């Protein structure tokens, strides 16, 4: 009952982080203290909405 | 006299007949009452009677779980 809405290809296209996960290690602790603001309203916003799709911007 | 020393009036076991036939009456009408009441209760599940525990919502957690996806 229903059809799933999914989002396009292209709504999913984003210049990906290409760094290992030792790069990121090494990286984790400056980059929780800069990059804090858009991290946390992605993740308010992905506990609150509950759905991949509402969380993409 | 035995009738003055030993019975009373038809009008007591009349009127005592009475009273004895509105109790059985209204008994009888309770019942019918009842078990229409029971089977009612009992198919639609609307009533105090009858009733089957479901689970306490008091029991669920609602807090973030590691997973916004709960
Ligand atoms: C000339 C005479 C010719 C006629 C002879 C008549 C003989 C009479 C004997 C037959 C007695 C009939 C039995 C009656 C018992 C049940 C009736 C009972 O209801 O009456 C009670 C009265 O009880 C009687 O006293 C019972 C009498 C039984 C005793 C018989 C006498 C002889 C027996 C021998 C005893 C042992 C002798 C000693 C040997 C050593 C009072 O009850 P109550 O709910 O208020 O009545 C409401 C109506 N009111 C308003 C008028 C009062």
């Amino acid at each position: 009952p229903g059809i799933v809405e999914l989002p396009t290809l292209e709504d999913l296209k984003v210049q990906e982080v290409k760094v290992s996960s030792s790069v990121l290690k090494a990286a984790a602790h400056h980059y929780g203290a800069q990059c804090d603001k858009p991290n946390k309203e992605f993740m308010l916003c992905r506990w609150e909405e509950k759905d991949p799709r509402r969380c993409l911007e | 006299w035995i009738a003055r020393t030993f019975y009373d009036g038809p009008e007591k076991n009349y009127e005592k007949t009475m009273a004895i036939l509105q109790i059985e009456a209204e008994k009888a009408e309770l019942r019918l009452k009842e078990l229409e009441v029971r089977r009612l209760m009992r198919a639609r599940g609307d009533g105090p009677w009858y009733q089957y525990p479901t689970i306490d919502k008091a029991l669920i957690d609602h807090s973030p779980k590691t997973t916004p996806d709960n």
